[PDB]
């Protein structure tokens, strides 16, 4: 990587020239190449209280018919 | 002398682990490895020995008794002795079937590596007592190639270390066998 | 009717407490399920569940000896729960034991057997004391101070006749039994400012204390003997939740287990977190396997652990549910992988060792049904919230949702063999066709004749027709060319699944008549009905490639191969009396894997009718 000896002595030397106090020769140019189940979880975290659609009935399905009386009778939903 | 034989000829017709087998193929396969008989002997070691009221006898005692020491006579004096150390373990036991079974089937690697794993148990973290961590025990056993499962362990340490106290003699262990 | 192997089940019932237990020769596991007690040992095998109480279990309990083992189960308001007495050398039934009104909250055995003690009724609170060499009842009392509240559960001494009692609301009671005057003599323990809500309890081995797991996070130590306070818990970085899995050792030392996942080795006068481990889910049971070097953790969620004592490694040994199960889906072509869904949960499962490989979680939902598509390319699911939402087979990601699909949440799904078209059925009543494509999600056409919630909803081979069943009793036969209804299966009988017959030319329905009926593509006439179980429902079908394998999956513990030509059965069921809700077969005709209204999941093995 190096086509010259100034970026042997730069770059891949890792003497720090701030706190390196002393150093000799032979460690200023010290190179870098010398040395279960996953899960998924949804991120909005959202309430059973929080339900958008109908408003669920009181009586049974099947058992509609003494209460929903639209005004002149019929089955509601 | 035959012990390798007749357990391998013993786990094959056991049908599950811990059960053992009746007593007929015991007494007609120890003259498959042609074992000195005798009828007087027989009945004693069969029916005095058959410890769950049951027609099945229990292997792992009797070839327990036969091979593995875990009890010294001293053997009379102006006999010279090997493990040196003992006598550091506060009179724990439980002495299942599982722990005979896994004493056995560790038995044929501790007496060909046993001067160099002393040696190795003392100087990781000895200092002159005599009591080893349970990591660093199972940490030297690894290092000879003798690997242990956890119930295996299990059944080591629950005969080694009944107060839960986290150390376990070496030389107590090593004594039963050789 | 031979009856065929089951080969595994996989459920746990981790939410009663104290549920899990080791009894102690040192092999096997006992906790409870949805109706039954399991029994696991090393090896994977099943070692005969034990059947009783015709509902579901309450709590556990076992001898020291390790010859008798308890539980308790729940019963209607006004009504009789049934402790029922078990034996170890022949698993059975040995004493049918009836005192209480609602529940059993827990039971306990003295150290040599002979007393039991039966804390139980959340309304009507009393204790019974019991023995096994006779098996009737000798005294009580009302096990609850008057102006203090409810009590939770009971331990027992080493000197057979001093338990002592739970403080539900603020009563902890020592108690002490006379023999000759057949009494039980209750003792206020004195506490001077503290009013705690303690849900769990230990003792120790020499019975020179008792510790308490408080629900504000601290742990009361007591002596029995004075029967007064001896020491407060932890004043700094308190346990978050209530403790519900306290057990003590040998020694001095105890674990104590948070509502949190906080499994924390602990010490006496001065509690301090020696070491602790984070395990997934609130812990409800520790019991120490032989003398403490292994121990096991159930989880309010149900996992099983087996953390050894020095330096605390944990190996997760089991995973399952926590609510009731539906609609299992097997892929196409290869059998080793299914997938569930549940309350919050949906799960893929390998069906050979029978593990877990990933969970997808929405919480504070219930997944009503799910589908795969020809290629495993998504999950399509039927979620409450009126969504349908589609995941990854692996990471789970989301795909896309369908907001507003149904007025109510969405219970029937389908999948067309083209990867475009999917059908959907809700709680109001319509049955909706919906469009897949590469960046958009349409809505062609909402099909309107149900008026009741869509029960199962199945597709023929050629993707053209379809079955819609209804809990209002009609079978609906639409088409796909265009969207229309060709004709109606009018029956007395509230439908909960349908299933196509190969070749297309009969169509068999089911539902809580327990009356598996023949029924005709077209003129819709009735063929031959049949009998489901005599006492219950019929819930769970399916039919094999081949078309003569046919297997139902009723309201009880029966599976039931039937022959598709005759009326032949082939019962198999010996398992779970929890209500079988769905039911299917594998692709390469090997298993049959059923689901339950608890958190279990039963697989059997392939019989050829």
């Amino acid at each position: 990587e190096i086509p010259k000896d100034d970026l042997d002595f730069r770059l891949a030397a890792l003497y720090n020239h701030h706190t390196g106090t002393f150093k000799n020769k032979s460690e200023i140019l010290t190179h870098q190449e010398t040395i279960n189940i996953r899960h998924w979880i949804n991120p909005k975290k959202e309430s059973i209280h929080s339900i958008q659609g109908s408003i669920v009935s009181p009586h049974t399905a099947a058992t509609n018919g003494g209460y929903s009386r639209k005004n002149d009778g019929g089955f509601f939903s | 002398g035959c012990w390798r034989e007749l357990l391998r000829e013993c786990k094959e017709r056991d049908f599950n682990k811990q059960g053992e087998i009746p007593g007929p193929e015991f007494l007609a396969l120890v003259e498959k490895f042609n074992l000195d008989i005798s009828r007087d002997e027989c009945q004693q070691l069969l029916i005095k020995y058959d410890l769950k009221n049951n027609g099945k006898f229990a292997y792992c005692s009797f070839i327990q008794s036969c091979v593995l020491l875990l009890k010294a006579k001293e053997t009379s004096l102006m006999q010279r002795m090997k493990i040196q150390n003992a006598n550091k373990m506060k009179e724990a036991g439980a002495e299942t079937c599982s722990f005979y079974s896994a004493l056995l089937r560790i038995q044929p690697k501790i007496v060909h590596c046993w001067r160099p794993m002393r040696r190795t148990f003392k100087a990781y973290d000895e200092g002159g007592t005599g009591l080893l961590s349970v990591a660093d025990f199972r940490k030297v056993l690894r290092q000879y190639s003798i690997n242990l499962s956890e119930e295996e362990f299990f059944h080591i340490l629950e005969y080694y270390d009944k107060t839960l106290s986290s150390k376990i003699s070496y030389n107590d262990f090593l004594r039963a066998f050789l | 009717a031979v009856e065929l192997e089951l080969e595994a089940v996989i459920g746990f019932n981790g939410h009663v407490p104290t549920g899990l237990k080791c009894h102690p020769d040192q092999e096997h596991l006992v906790y409870p399920l949805g109706c039954t007690i399991l029994i696991q040992a090393i090896n994977t095998q099943e070692q005969n569940f034990l059947h009783g109480h015709g509902n579901n279990v309450s709590c556990v309990a076992i001898s020291k000896s390790g010859l008798y083992i308890a539980s308790g189960q729940v019963t209607f308001m006004g009504f009789k729960a049934d402790i029922i007495l078990w034996d170890y050398k022949k698993r059975e039934l040995m004493a049918r034991l009836s005192l209480h009104k609602g529940k059993i909250e827990a039971l306990a055995f003295s150290p040599n057997d002979m007393y039991l003690v039966s804390l139980g009724g959340p309304d009507d609170g009393s204790v019974v004391v019991w023995s096994i060499a006779k098996r009737e009842a000798i005294c009580g009392s009302p096990a609850a101070g008057l102006n203090v509240g409810n009590a939770t559960t009971v331990i027992f001494s080493k000197c057979r006749d001093e338990m002592f009692v739970t403080a539900g609301n603020g009563t902890i009671r020592v108690w002490e039994l006379d023999l000759p005057n057949r009494k039980i003599w209750p003792t206020e323990c004195q506490t001077g400012q503290m009013k705690r809500i303690v849900m769990s309890i230990s003792m120790a081995n020499d019975d020179s204390f008792f510790y308490l797991g408080t629900t504000t996070g601290d742990i009361l130590k007591m002596n029995p003997r004075t029967k007064l306070l001896a020491d407060t818990g932890p004043a700094k970085d308190k346990f978050s939740l209530g403790v519900s899995a306290i057990c003590c050792l040998k020694m001095g030392g105890l674990l104590v287990g948070s509502g949190d996942g906080l499994l924390v080795f602990c010490k006496s006068p001065s509690y301090k977190p020696i070491k602790k481990i984070q395990l997934q889910g609130g812990i409800t049971s520790i019991t120490l396997r032989g003398e403490g070097h292994q121990f096991f953790v159930g989880t309010e969620e149900s996992h099983i652990y087996r953390v050894n004592f020095t330096n605390f490694k944990e190996t997760l040994i089991t995973t399952c549910h926590f609510e009731s199960v539906e609609d299992i889906v097997f892929p196409f072509g290869t059998a080793e992988l299914f997938a569930t869904c549940a309350k919050k949960d949906i799960r893929v499962w390998h069906t050979l060792t029978n593990r877990e490989l990933l969970r997808i979680t929405v919480p504070n939902m219930t997944c009503h049904g799910i589908d795969f598509m020809r290629d495993g390319k998504s999950i399509i699911s039927a979620w409450d919230d009126g969504r349908i939402r589609a995941f990854a087979p692996e990471t789970g990601r989301l795909m896309y949702v369908i907001n507003n699909a149904h007025r109510i949440g969405v219970t029937a799904i389908a999948t067309t063999s083209d990867c475009k078209r999917v059908i959907s059925g809700g709680g109001e009543g319509e049955v909706r066709v919906w469009h897949i494509g590469h960046q958009t999600q349409k809505l062609e056409e909402a099909l309107k004749e149900h008026k009741s919630s869509v029960s199962c909803i199945r597709v023929k081979k050629s993707n053209e027709e379809c079955v819609t069943a209804s809990t209002d009793g009609t079978c609906i036969i639409w088409d796909l060319v265009r969207l229309r209804r060709n004709q109606m299966i009018l029956a007395n009988t509230l439908f909960q699944c349908v299933c196509y017959h190969p070749e297309e030319f009969q169509i068999i329905t089911s539902g809580t008549d327990r009356k598996i009926a023949y029924w005709e593509v077209f003129d819709g006439s009735v063929i031959r009905e049949l009998d489901g179980s005599l006492s219950g429902a019929v819930n769970g079908m399916d039919i094999t490639v081949e078309g003569v394998h046919f297997v139902t999956g009723g309201n009880d513990h029966l599976v039931k191969v039937w022959d598709y030509n005759e009326g032949e059965v082939t019962h198999v069921g010996v398992g779970h009396s929890g209500n079988i809700t769905r039911i299917r077969i594998s692709p390469g005709n090997q298993y049959i894997v059923s689901v339950s209204a608890d958190g279990a999941i039963l697989r059997w093995k392939y019989p050829f009718p």
